[PDB]
């Protein structure tokens, strides 16, 4: 039971951390690109 | 592309955070049945 | 239209999970005030 | 008021499930027009 | 500019309901902790 | 700590409203520049 929970739960936190890093980058990236 | 690339990645985002939230939402339904 | 119309469909994803998340507060509130 | 609180949270999850199969779907439609 | 601007927003946004998450999940195993 | 987490809860909460009100103001914009 709350022995899955909590490993799917930190599964998924450490993916949504790196896909927001990663949105971050693209976002740095697109900002930059408008001046060009 | 840029800007293509980057709904790709909040998308993938908003999936994941899905998930979490069903997460969340099967753990208080456990403690709901338990209390 | 397409890239636009994605960036409606990303807001209602995201307007819809905060009616979620607002459901979930309000769920684990109700259990925090019987609990403890 | 749980009944009621399970029939939200199904209600939202079903909304946001399809929200997110139409982000899909352009999603896709976006990058095939953008590359052909 | 007004389709980067608004993917900040988006991104801001989605990082703020990570927040949420976050909280919403320390509360759940709170409260687990409590019951079980 | 749960007094700390319901004022944590109300200010990220707070927050994306306030940031999902400027993104449907934006996505307006856009959308009526996309026309013109």
């Amino acid at each position: 039971s709350w022995e899955t929970w909590e490993r799917e739960i930190e599964n998924y936190t450490r993916q949504i951390y790196r896909i927001l890093e990663e949105s971050q980058e693209q976002q740095d990236r697109n900002e930059r690109d408008l001046l060009e | 592309s840029g800007i293509v690339q980057q709904q790709n990645n909040l998308l993938r985002a908003i999936e994941a955070q899905q998930h979490l939230l069903q997460l969340t939402v099967w753990g208080i339904k456990q403690l709901q049945a338990r209390i």
